[PDB]
């Protein structure tokens, strides 16, 4: 997933693109929540479905 | 040969008349290049007198001009050619080598000439602030080279009298520089503004002066007292207050009425340098 | 011997090997390391940069 | 310079012919503007 | 715009809207002002040398050519020098105004003063 | 010298930005 | 090699001093 | 260029291992 770009305008025409894995999507926003009575697979499933 | 030359390009060249005198080249101050001999004898205390900085005793046998033009290469993998991008044009380097200085028979010292040429490295103190050395022009007959600066100089002395050089070879190199703008920095901005080629922001191309502000206040008061009866009630009732003033912006020229409280009340019009333009009906 | 092919699809355009691609990076991470890409292209007049 | 609640903007002014000639090929305009005008593809039409 | 030579025509200064004659007036002014004759700009003007032998008479022509090229950027200048009989040095300035594609006449020149 | 000091600084910056995107 | 390693280290040190005194 | 950018990581990394070992 594209996340950043760089470009040198003066003479040298160079544009640098940067992309990251989808885990970057899971690390974007800080959350406050609570989980009770859920297995690791269930918690991961809910988080991925989000 | 003269049988293989292209006469089409030859005949397109200017024809030069032979001078009636043998000519010697010289180095002169720039801006002093178009000055004639203002005096019979050079006066060192005054400037722009049209006298050469250094007079050649013998002319060069040959002069070399070099010009590199700088492109930048970008090597994209798996392409037949590089990508050439123009960077800059570069400066012309002039070189004259094996210049002759000979006064052995005259028994005259060359040291003053060597000192004169060497003194071109020293910073020329201007007002009291050390500045860059003299900017030169190499003049030969009716031809000039450019605004140039002495970059390298070397002497090879082979004969002396009492330790004073009398026969020397001189190699020197000049470099063409950007032509200094004779136009003043403020004049350049003013003529940029006159042609309206600069950015505009609603300001006048000339900030009003204090005398201009006084005169604009005079004109506004004249117009207001002449046209008081046609002003809206909300303007004449604030003009009836003796505690109301007229203020003109220095950069935009907008005229404003300030009530007794001292706050902005209404916009009356605009004032440039010469005329007062009242607001639309 | 290496006979590489590199094709990058971004937005709605493609960069091929030998066209504008200058350099390309990679990352295939497992734990502390994620997956990321950093690739440089020749952008005449910065058009793609725009 | 034009003033806006967003901010200052440099604006080009000329006769419209020169404006069309300069912007020929849409080279001067930024891609964001082009994408903005095509955002509303589905156009409401009326039926009789 | 007011052309260089101040002439009160019809009660006012001669104001022309053609840049060709204005440029010609600029050329005439450049060669009407000698160096030092102007106060504020003592450097503007043609360098004048009269009583000297005719050996380096092309240097003055070249200097005048550079001066004309420098100030008047809207025209192209070529200056030629010739030696006449007694003491006359004939300078001929060929100028063309880059804006027009043809030689433009002026109706004030044929006017009988 | 200063040219290379700057180059080295920029190298380090891009290696740090690299590390920012290298780690999850 | 070690000469330049040291030079680079010193460059980095002075670059950091720049930053220390660059920020309010 | 990239060769030297890398050489610079190697240097900075080892310099910062030196500091780790240089300290109590």
């Amino acid at each position: 997933l594209h996340t950043g770009t760089k470009h040198n305008a003066i003479i040298s025409d160079t544009t640098t693109f940067t992309g990251q894995s989808v885990n970057w999507v899971l690390n974007r926003r800080v959350k406050n929540t609570r989980y009770t009575g859920v297995t690791l697979k269930g918690l991961a499933a809910t988080i991925t479905r989000q | 040969s003269k049988f293989l030359k292209n006469r089409a390009v030859v005949n397109g060249l200017p024809v030069i008349k032979n001078p009636g005198k043998y000519q010697h080249c010289y180095l002169i101050e720039y801006e002093d290049s178009t000055n004639v001999k203002q005096t019979p004898t050079e006066n060192k205390n005054k400037q722009q007198q049209g006298f050469p900085v250094y007079l050649f005793m013998m002319n060069p046998e040959n002069i070399t001009y070099n010009l590199p033009i700088n492109y930048q290469e970008i090597a994209i993998p798996f392409t037949a050619k590089n990508q050439l991008n123009y960077s800059n044009g570069g400066n012309i380097v002039m070189t004259m080598s094996n210049l002759i200085l000979d006064t052995m028979d005259e028994k005259r010292s060359l040291q003053p000439l060597i000192d004169r040429l060497i003194a071109l490295r020293e910073p020329t103190v201007k007002k009291g602030l050390k500045s860059h050395p003299k900017i030169l022009a190499f003049k030969w007959g009716s031809n000039t080279f450019a605004p140039c600066v002495l970059t390298n100089i070397s002497f090879d002395v082979t004969r002396w009298i009492d330790g004073y050089p009398t026969k020397a070879r001189v190699n020197m190199s000049l470099k063409e520089i950007q032509k200094p703008s004779s136009d003043s920095k403020a004049l350049e901005e003013a003529k940029k503004k006159v042609k309206v080629e600069t950015v505009q922001n609603g300001n006048l191309k000339k900030t009003l002066s204090e005398k201009q502000l006084i005169d604009g206040v005079k004109r506004v008061t004249e117009y207001l007292k002449k046209n008081i009866s046609f002003q809206p009630r909300t303007i004449q009732n604030i003009l009836s207050d003796p505690k109301s003033v007229i203020k003109i912006d220095k950069d935009t020229g907008q005229v404003s009425l300030f009530n007794g409280n001292g706050e902005f009340a209404a916009l009356v019009g605009t004032y440039n340098g010469d005329i007062f333009s009242p607001s639309r009906q | 011997m290496q006979d590489p092919i590199i094709k990058i699809l971004i937005g709605n355009d493609t960069f091929l090997l030998g066209q504008e691609i200058i350099d390309l990076d990679f990352q295939i991470g497992e734990g502390k390391k994620q997956n990321n890409i950093n690739f440089t292209i020749f952008d005449k007049d910065g058009f793609f940069a725009d | 310079i034009v003033n806006s609640p967003t901010g200052k903007q440099l604006i080009s002014d000329a006769k419209q012919s020169i404006l069309n000639l300069i912007g020929v090929g849409d080279s001067n305009t930024e891609f964001s503007k082009t994408l903005k005008d095509c955002i509303g593809k589905v156009v409401n039409f009326s039926f009789d | 715009m007011y052309v260089y030579p101040p002439r009160i025509i019809n009660g006012t200064l001669y104001k022309s809207t053609d840049l060709a004659e204005y440029t010609r007036g600029k050329i005439l002014q450049t060669l009407s002002i000698v160096r030092g004759e102007l106060v504020a700009d003592p450097f503007f003007g043609v360098p004048l040398r009269l009583f000297s032998n005719i050996n380096d008479y092309q240097s003055d022509v070249s200097k005048i050519q550079i001066i004309l090229e420098e100030e008047i950027t809207e025209a192209q200048f070529i200056v030629t020098g010739d030696l006449k009989n007694n003491g006359i040095v004939s300078l001929t300035v060929y100028w063309a105004y880059l804006g027009t594609e043809n030689i433009e006449n002026f109706e004030i020149d044929t006017s009988n003063i | 010298p200063q040219a290379i000091a700057k180059q080295i600084a920029d190298i380090i910056n891009s290696q740090w930005q690299g590390t920012l995107t290298d780690y999850a």
